[PDB]
């Protein structure tokens, strides 16, 4: 609360002097060090007490942002590129499902359009190439399309699939079964057996590939490569 | 110990608090402003409990040195007089806060910090003893006043009401300056229990007289100058209004009370009829003026210059019962007239407009507003049971001792002053709906409910027994009602 | 590596160590 | 009571504030200047009022001596 | 000598003490700050025995992830946090075709569609900003807007334009000279030879243009800090007292871009 945020602004200060000190302290010996500019990012960012809870068998990629109160299931992946903001509110993704490429899952940013509305992930969602999740709910083995843009208060029901490029608009529900696409999202076809059959193995074939691409993502980082950076001519 | 120390001090703390503080932690600068004027309204109420209502002698007295010789120092302390304003004073800002509770995140930290350092200036206008500092207080409420008109207006008139204000008060400001330092060449020194024992010259009596009549009648406006108290009154934010009239107003006849009636006990004697043709004149005239207004908040800011200038009718009738009841009703016209503004400022916040023409029918829709705005209208017509019978009666008894044609012209007052304040009450409250022009309402919500409460009872408890304020002034107004007199 | 280079950096930091001493002295023994 | 040295350390502490907000910079920017802005406001008030007695002290001399050169007109 | 040894362990003893601040300051954060590390992101990787085959030429934003069996040609270049994974099949990137900003490229996983073929880029195509492909094969001289997506199956011919903010649905052929675009991505209206010009305008200022990327991203920070030395040196000018000093202050060849990338080719 207001006493646990006095704590923290104390040990910024604290933090900064302490650092203010090394580097005065590197600065008599000569090294001048410190002035290297080095990429701050971090994979996993908390906003005070908001830290997002990744579970030990899920995959996130380096590049791949995720910030303020967001849980991680086991078997889900967040690939490169994405950006999971839930700070004023939670972002919760369930188990098995695929945060794919450059896709953005976040919540509103003010309390002016309205109630923020945490955003929630079902068990083997499937979520498309750089679509955007806003303060949306997906319930679980559904499909969101490439360039999707579902907006805040939709609620996508079970078995449920939203076509690429198709934009939700807000206070949406999909009904289970039934494809939604076009701008704005219409009904357009109802799904098949098939097309469920391979929702589900989609689910499936990415938890296999995200334990491949973390294991090749976990090897210790190559010194060759930071020798040859080292020493530029 | 509660002293005067620590009752300037607290606004001071709450406006530092707020200083330093992340304007995006909206809610932590409310509640520190909030609580910090609430500590002070405390503090003000524990004063008052160990108040001697016996002595004539300033209480609470402190003191600091200013001048390096000692010429010229803060020295603050109450009596009788000003007990009570500094009560008032320090009740009004914490309302002022809740006013602006729903829309403060938009003003900032910004708007309580203006506050509290409005506070922290009146409080010690009110408990000065030292002439010249109690100019320099008497004339830093400018700034905070001259941001809140214009940062927070409502429309662009702001900057012609603003420049306005500040010139007339500028303008009594030196004038009376100028008698000021004449007083402290002459004398040596300004401290007010010093200038109480000085003997004046009389021909400088008129001069000096004149000259502070110059600055406390604009800000008790008289008859020439209350043309900036309508336009500045209007284009003021729904809590600037409150302290534009509960307090504003007080510091002309608090100024009269403390350094005229007295410090030339001589020069009040022989302008005394003059006073009275001025106070005649304006309550028949602005009562008057006042049926002829549309705008919702200028029929109430012309209910003010018509009971104000009561007021001075009877302070200058020099008795128990002029001097004694016209605190009463500066009291009952903090409480009344600053209750009218809130139910104003009701609705304004609702529907944005002010223009009667827009109003009705609002007793169907807006039921617990049209009670509690009824009652204040009592309050405003002088009904009793009500605080300002009690100060209205008491000047009339006290004006009709020493002059019956003066009290016959002030008792029109209440002819006049019933039939707008019902007149606009039937407007506004009783008639018929208008759908074409307004069709959504709202009644008062848990703030304006609770906002509400004090005034309600603080207005019948000074209106069925007075005898609890009027018991701890007697002592005090007694004193002040002969000090050339010895017999 | 254990030895500073630049003399005039060092002259520097004696300068401003020689400096705090005697302000500190400065301030205690008068 | 309010001494010297806490009037000066706030308004040390003040000003190193004051300074950081005239740079959009956050208030406790450097913790160890607003340290050393608290010591110097203290040190300066203390001196202040040290130095404000002694001036006291040496215009009443004066005015002594000035008054006394004029009291010798009247003989 | 002795001064230097002295000043040195008096160095280490200061950067003792402030590291021992700087835990004692995070202890007091309760321990809720999720410290920074070194880098982790791979520019190139590998997944399956596959690696990428990035020419000498070519420019790869240090942001940007090329992953898996990934193929790019000569004078092409990938831009800052752009995706190409070739995990589950192939990616053939030609030659001089540039894929732009936060652009995603990725291969089906050859049972999408029973049939499905590796993404093939052709030669001197332009793919623009926050693009997604996802199969397709865009056929060289072809032009691809920003915010389009590219379903699998589709094919791109010669001299084609994809208008920005469209889908092109699956199995589905745009023919040369057309700007098919939209969300169903039907058909817009016809190419004019001004717009082919255009096309192979951008793409080469494109190729013109990574270079400089290409030098600003690869520099050491010996490099970087005499730059930004220079670059402060020179930021303002006085030629009044330069003129009373008899000097003309040059700005040096560090700070100096080539004329073919400025607006109109500005010698002076
Ligand atoms: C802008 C802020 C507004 C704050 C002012 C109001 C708040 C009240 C605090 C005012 C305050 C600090 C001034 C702050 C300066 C501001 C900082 C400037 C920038 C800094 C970044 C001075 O205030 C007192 O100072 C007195 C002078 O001494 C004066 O009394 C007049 O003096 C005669 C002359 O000779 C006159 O003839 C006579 O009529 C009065 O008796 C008065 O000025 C006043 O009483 C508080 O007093 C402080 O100073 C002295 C007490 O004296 C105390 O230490 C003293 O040291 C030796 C004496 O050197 C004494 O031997 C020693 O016994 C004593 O302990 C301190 O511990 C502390 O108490
Ligand atoms: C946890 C409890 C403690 C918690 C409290 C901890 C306290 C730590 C102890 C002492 C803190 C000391 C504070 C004193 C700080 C003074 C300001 C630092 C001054 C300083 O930049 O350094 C020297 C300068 O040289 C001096 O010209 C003047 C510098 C002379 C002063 C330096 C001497 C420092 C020795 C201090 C004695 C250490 C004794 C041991 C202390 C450790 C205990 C074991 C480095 O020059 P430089 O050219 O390489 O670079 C500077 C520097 O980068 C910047 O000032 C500018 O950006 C740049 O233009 C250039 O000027
Ligand atoms: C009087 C009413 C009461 C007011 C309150 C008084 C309180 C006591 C004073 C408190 C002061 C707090 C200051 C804390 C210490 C911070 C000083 C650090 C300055 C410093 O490190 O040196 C460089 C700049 O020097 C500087 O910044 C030195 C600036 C000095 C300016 C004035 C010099 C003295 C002039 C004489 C007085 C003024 C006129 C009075 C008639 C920093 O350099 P950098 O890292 O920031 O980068 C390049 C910018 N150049
Ligand atoms: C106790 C800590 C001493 C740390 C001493 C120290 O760091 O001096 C540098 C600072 C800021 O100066 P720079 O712009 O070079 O920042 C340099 C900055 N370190 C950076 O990383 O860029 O000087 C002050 O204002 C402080 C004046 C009062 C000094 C007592
Ligand atoms: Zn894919």
């Amino acid at each position: 609360g207001t006493l646990g945020r006095a704590f923290y602004s104390v040990g910024f200060w604290i933090r900064e002097t302490g650092q203010a000190l090394d580097r005065l302290g590197c600065r008599l010996q000569g090294k001048n060090y410190f002035r290297e500019q080095l990429s701050r990012h971090r994979t996993l960012m908390n906003v005070f007490d908001k830290a997002p809870i990744v579970d030990k068998e899920a995959f996130v990629a380096p590049s791949a942002s995720v910030i303020g109160d967001v849980h991680i299931g086991r078997g889900s992946s967040i690939w490169y590129g994405c950006v999971l903001r839930g700070d004023v509110n939670t972002v919760s993704v369930g188990s098995g499902t695929n945060i794919q490429d450059n896709s953005l899952v976040h919540v509103a940013k003010s309390n002016l359009s309205g109630k923020v509305h945490p955003t929630i992930i079902g068990d083997n969602v499937t979520i498309g190439h750089s679509a955007v999740l806003h303060g949306c709910t997906v319930e679980d083995e559904t499909f969101i399309g490439m360039g999707a843009t579902l907006l805040d208060g939709v609620v996508v029901e079970k078995h449920g699939m939203v076509a690429a490029g198709a934009l939700v608009r807000q206070n949406t529900r999909i009904p289970s079964g039934e494809v939604w696409g076009g701008n704005p999202a219409r009904f357009l076809r109802k799904l098949t057996d098939e097309e469920i059959a391979f929702i589900s193995q989609s689910a499936t074939n990415y938890s296999n590939l995200a334990q491949a691409h973390a294991a090749e993502n976990a090897k210790p980082l190559n010194v060759i490569e930071f020798e040859k950076v080292l020493r530029k001519k | 110990y509660f002293n005067l120390s620590g009752l300037i001090l607290c606004p001071v703390l709450g406006s530092i608090i707020l200083l330093f503080i992340p304007n995006s932690r909206i809610r932590l600068i409310r509640l520190i402003g909030l609580c910090a004027s609430l500590i002070t309204f405390l503090y003000s109420l524990v004063l008052w409990i160990q108040f001697d209502s016996s002595t004539a002698k300033f209480q609470f007295v402190e003191s600091l040195r200013w001048l390096p010789y000692e010429n010229i120092n803060f020295y603050l302390g109450i009596d009788g007089i000003s007990l009570f304003f500094v009560i008032l004073t320090t009740f009004l800002i914490p309302i002022c806060i809740l006013v602006g509770w729903s829309g403060m995140r938009s003003y900032g930290k910004e708007y309580i910090i203006a506050f509290l350092i409005c506070e922290f200036l009146m409080i010690a206008v009110f408990c000065m003893l030292d002439l010249l500092l109690f100019y320099v207080f008497f004339e830093s409420v400018l700034i905070p006043m001259f941001i809140i008109i214009g940062v927070w207006g409502s429309r662009q008139r702001k900057i012609k009401a603003a420049y306005q204000f500040f010139l007339y008060t500028l303008l009594g400001s030196l004038f009376m300056l100028l008698a000021i330092l004449l007083i402290l060449f002459q004398t040596g020194t300004t401290d007010l229990q010093i200038l109480l024992t000085t003997e004046f010259s009389e021909r400088r009596q008129i001069f000096l007289w004149i000259a502070f009549f110059a600055s406390f009648a604009v800000k008790v406006p008289m008859v020439p100058v209350h043309i900036w108290l309508p336009e500045a009154h209007v284009e003021a934010p729904t809590a600037g209004s409150v302290i534009l009239a509960g307090i504003l107003l007080k510091f002309g006849t608090y100024g009269f009370l403390r350094f005229s009636i007295p410090m030339f006990p001589e020069a009040t004697l022989c302008f005394t009829p003059f006073i009275y043709t001025l106070s005649a004149i304006a309550i028949i005239y602005t009562s008057l003026t006042t049926l002829r207004q549309i705008d919702l908040k200028k029929i109430i800011a012309y209910s003010s210059v018509a009971h104000m200038n009561l007021v001075t009718i009877g302070m200058f009738s020099l008795n128990i019962q002029g001097i004694g009841g016209s605190i009463l009703l500066m009291l009952s016209h903090g409480l009344v007239s600053s209750a009218l503004f809130l139910c104003v400022g009701v609705l304004y916040d609702r529907h944005k407009t002010r223009l009667v023409r827009y109003y009705g029918g609002l007793v169907s829709t807006m039921p617990n507003f049209s009670t509690i705005f009824f009652f204040f209208t009592l309050a405003n017509m002088s009904l009793p049971g009500t605080s300002s019978f009690i100060g209205e009666f008491l000047i009339l008894v006290g004006a009709f001792q020493r002059n019956s044609l003066v009290a016959t012209l002030a008792a029109l007052g209440m002819i006049l002053g019933a039939a707008y304040s019902l007149w606009l009450y039937n407007r506004v409250v009783s008639g018929n709906l208008k759908p074409d022009f307004l069709h959504k309402f709202s009644d008062l919500n848990g703030r304006e409910v609770f906002i509400f409460i004090p005034f309600l009872v603080g207005l019948v408890w000074m209106g069925v027994y007075p005898k609890v304020f009027l018991d701890c002034m007697h002592t005090s107004v007694s004193n002040l009602v002969q000090h050339g007199k010895f017999h | 590596p254990k030895v500073s280079e630049d003399k005039n950096r060092n002259y520097a930091v004696v300068a401003g160590v020689v400096a705090i001493v005697g302000s500190i002295g400065w301030y205690l023994k008068a | 009571p309010i001494s010297a040295t806490m009037v000066g350390a706030l308004l040390g502490l003040g000003t190193q504030m004051y300074s950081n907000a005239l740079r959009k910079l956050p208030y406790m920017r450097h913790p160890w200047e607003h340290v050393v802005g608290m010591g110097l406001g203290a040190v300066f008030a203390n001196q202040l009022v040290k130095w404000d007695v002694k001036l006291k002290e040496d215009l009443d001399v004066m005015l002594a001596k000035a008054r006394a050169a004029n009291e010798r007109r009247y003989f | 000598g002795t001064l230097g040894r002295a000043i040195y362990t008096v160095g280490n003893w200061i950067r003792g003490t402030g590291q021992a601040l700087d835990r004692v300051g995070s202890l007091l954060q309760g321990s809720h700050r999720i410290e920074e590390h070194l880098s982790r992101h791979r520019t190139l990787m590998n997944v399956f025995d596959k690696s990428p085959l990035v020419d000498k030429d070519v420019f790869v934003a240090p942001s940007a992830s090329v992953i898996g069996d990934v193929q790019i040609g000569k004078g092409s270049s990938i831009w800052y946090g752009c995706v190409l994974r070739g995990d589950v099949n192939n990616i053939s990137v030609g030659s001089g075709t540039n894929i732009q900003d936060n652009t995603l490229v990725h291969v089906a996983k050859t049972n999408i569609s029973g049939k499905v073929l590796p993404t093939l880029i052709g030669d001197n195509v332009t793919v623009g900003h926050s693009a997604v492909i996802h199969g397709c094969t865009v056929e060289d001289d072809a032009f691809v807007g920003m915010g389009a997506t590219l379903l699998d199956g589709v094919v791109v011919e010669k001299h084609a334009m994809v208008a920005a903010g469209s889908l092109v649905k699956q199995n589905t052929r745009i023919p040369s000279g057309e700007v098919w675009g939209g969300n169903p991505a039907k058909f817009m209206r016809k190419l004019t030879d001004e717009e082919i010009v255009y096309i192979s305008q951008s793409a080469k200022n494109y190729i013109n243009l990574a270079q400089i990327h290409a030098s600003e991203n690869s520099k050491s920070f010996e490099q970087i800090e005499v730059e930004r030395a220079l670059r402060k040196k020179y930021a303002r000018k006085d030629e009044d007292y330069d003129s009373m000093l008899g000097i003309t202050r040059e700005t040096p060849p560090e700070l100096i871009l080539p004329d073919n990338v400025l607006p109109g080719g500005k010698p002076v």
